[PDB]
């Protein structure tokens, strides 16, 4: 099987740089070309330049002209995309893909966080079930994860056991510059005696790891 | 594959008739008249000169060879192993081409974009594609058919 | 530069329905220079046709593509629930590389009111000095909600943001999360705090709301 895969995820202030890397195998390296698509979170696809892998020609959409070099290493079979000067709208999921189109041929993407927000854990509130949150015979309750950067921050509820009724939201990047999220399950309103229900937020970033009871109060 | 020079790339490969003769099973002279006249556009293809309005038909060509050759149909009547040869043949000509044009080299600018001259390539593939549906994909078919599209991706090349 | 211009924005199909995903070029494109993809929620783009018609391997019968000059068209027969993603169109016979803007195919299904649910801040967030007020609206259809805070009746605006789901996978809904952030300050300086969804499955908007002490 051809394969391309990438490496890790990155996340950096401004002006700062990257250089993600793509590894290729199941194929020889330098009889096709490189190019790298990029795609910002929620928004289209954008083509960024093109290397041959053989001659080391390059190809850049003027956006990234000066700024991106592209290189690769025969030895290595992995071609590298540096971008340098980094602002915060890079803050997006970079692919490397591979000539021809026909090939189908890309990689699994590599993550690179732009901004000037510094490493941080989330405050982990309990969203309280109350009377303002059951609707017959069922009722919600969760936490709120806030302020927190990098992403990701995982969550689960009562240490894994009981989550088959679980939704959490999707990160939204806050315009102060942290993330937040909110973790909701719905749950037997009368288990709300019995029932302890503690959610586990875990961002390892901020080597942080917080567990929280949520306790009722019926308003 | 860097384009550093044209008259390669827009030129199609002798690897490619290689892997195809290769590919044989069946006699040639077996299927007596279980064959087709595709009316192959030869038109299209191998003016000395005007190279530049070639690349994408010898493009589509290629890309059109490879969806004939990739269907499960094709891995059911060819070996693996030498259809994998094709494809990465044929893939580096692709590959060939799209560097010439990434690089501002036979990047067609022309009112029809060369679009008559694909329809006509791509009719001549959805002949043989009937073809082979109407032949019931059998051995002589696609014998047929091996034969035919090495002779039509000849005129491509230096031969 | 060749801008490639998706069309509809979001096509809303139930399986087994058509679809007919357009991409339009601003200036003519050779046809043999034309791909379409397929995306997935946290996956790489996916080749579904190649050259403007031709099925990568793998790619089903039921996808076909055609097109010339500035228009382009991807076609599903008969959509399969495994089809619904976000399609994008490339052209790759010039010098940048150019794809459409998108078109998220979803799931249409039944309209579907919103479950409307209210959480007050907490203790310990007030004690730090802020408080976020969440509003949930649980499993609905259409995507299309309106969530408007009032505090005492005033149309709060640019003090909370929201998070949609993806549709989901088993009755294909969605769910939304708005949060309302204010300081300690302003919070206590006003007492009836209420999240007013309005939905298309509803007859009239929903409001859920709370009184500060009380809760
Ligand atoms: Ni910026
Ligand atoms: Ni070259
Ligand atoms: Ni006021």
């Amino acid at each position: 099987q051809v394969q391309l895969v990438q490496s890790g995820a990155e996340v950096k202030k401004p002006g700062a740089s990257v250089k993600v890397s793509c590894k290729a195998s199941g194929y020889t390296f330098t009889s096709y070309s490189i190019s790298w698509v990029r795609q910002a979170p929620g928004q289209g696809l954008e083509w960024m330049g093109w290397i041959s892998v053989y001659n080391g020609n390059t190809n850049y959409a003027q956006k990234f002209q000066g700024r991106v070099t592209m290189t690769t290493d025969t030895s290595t079979s992995t071609a590298y995309l540096e971008l340098r000067s980094l602002r915060s709208d890079d803050t997006a999921v970079y692919y490397c893909a591979r000539d021809p189109i026909a090939a189908g041929y890309w990689g699994q993407g590599t993550l690179v966080t732009v901004s000037s927000a510094s490493t941080k854990g989330p405050s982990v509130f309990p969203l309280a079930p109350s009377s303002k949150s059951t609707s017959g015979g069922t009722a919600a309750l969760g936490c709120l994860v806030k302020d927190y950067f990098p992403e990701p921050v995982t969550v689960s509820w009562n240490s894994g056991a009981l989550t088959s009724g679980v939704h959490t939201f999707p990160a939204v990047l806050q315009s102060s510059g942290l993330y937040s999220l909110s973790s909701v399950v719905t749950v037997p309103s009368s288990s709300l005696g019995t029932q302890t229900y503690i959610c586990n937020v875990n961002h390892k970033p901020s080597n942080t790891k917080v567990d929280k009871k949520v306790e009722p109060k019926s308003c | 594959t860097s384009c550093d020079l044209p008259q390669t790339h827009s030129l199609g490969s002798r690897r490619t008739l290689m892997l195809l003769a290769q590919m044989r099973k069946i006699s040639l002279f077996s299927c007596l008249k279980d064959r087709h006249d595709f009316g192959f556009p030869q038109e299209e293809f191998g003016n000395q000169f005007q190279k530049a309005e070639t690349i994408p038909v010898l493009h589509e060509m290629i890309q059109q060879i490879f969806n004939l050759f990739s269907t499960k149909d094709s891995s059911a009547a060819w070996d693996e192993t030498l259809l994998d040869k094709f494809y990465t043949e044929l893939y580096q000509q692709l590959n060939d081409l799209e560097a010439c044009v990434i690089q501002g080299v036979g990047v067609t600018e022309t009112p029809l974009m060369k679009e008559d001259s694909i329809l006509a390539v791509r009719k001549y593939f959805q002949r043989i594609t009937l073809y082979l549906k109407e032949k019931k994909y059998s051995p002589c078919a696609w014998e047929v058919v091996r034969a035919e599209i090495m002779r039509s991706f000849s005129l491509s090349t230096n031969l | 530069e060749i801008v490639l211009t998706q069309s509809p924005g979001t096509l809303s199909l139930s399986p087994g329905e058509r679809a007919t995903l357009s991409c339009r070029a601003s200036q003519s494109v050779s046809s043999t220079y034309l791909a379409w993809y397929q995306q997935k929620p946290g996956q790489a783009p996916r080749l579904l046709i190649y050259g403007a018609s031709s099925r990568a391997t793998g790619i089903p019968d039921r996808f076909s593509g055609s097109g010339s000059g500035t228009d382009f068209t991807l076609t599903i027969s008969r959509l399969e629930p495994e089809d619904f993603a976000v399609y994008y169109c490339q052209q790759y016979g010039s010098s940048p590389r150019t794809f459409g803007q998108g078109t998220k195919v979803e799931i249409k299904r039944t309209v579907a009111a919103p479950s409307v649910f209210i959480f007050p801040p907490s203790d310990e967030q007030l004690k730090s000095g802020t408080a976020s007020v969440v509003c949930l609206l649980n499993n609905f259809y259409p995507r299309e909600a309106k969530v408007q805070w009032k505090v005492d009746n005033a149309l709060q605006s640019g003090n909370s943001q929201e998070s949609v789901t993806e549709q989901d996978s088993k009755d294909s809904t969605y769910s939304l999360s708005s949060t309302l952030t204010l300081s300690k300050a302003d919070y206590e300086k006003h007492k009836v705090y209420a999240c007013e969804v309005t939905h298309q499955g509803l007859s009239s908007p929903v409001t859920k709301s709370f009184n500060r002490g009380e809760c």
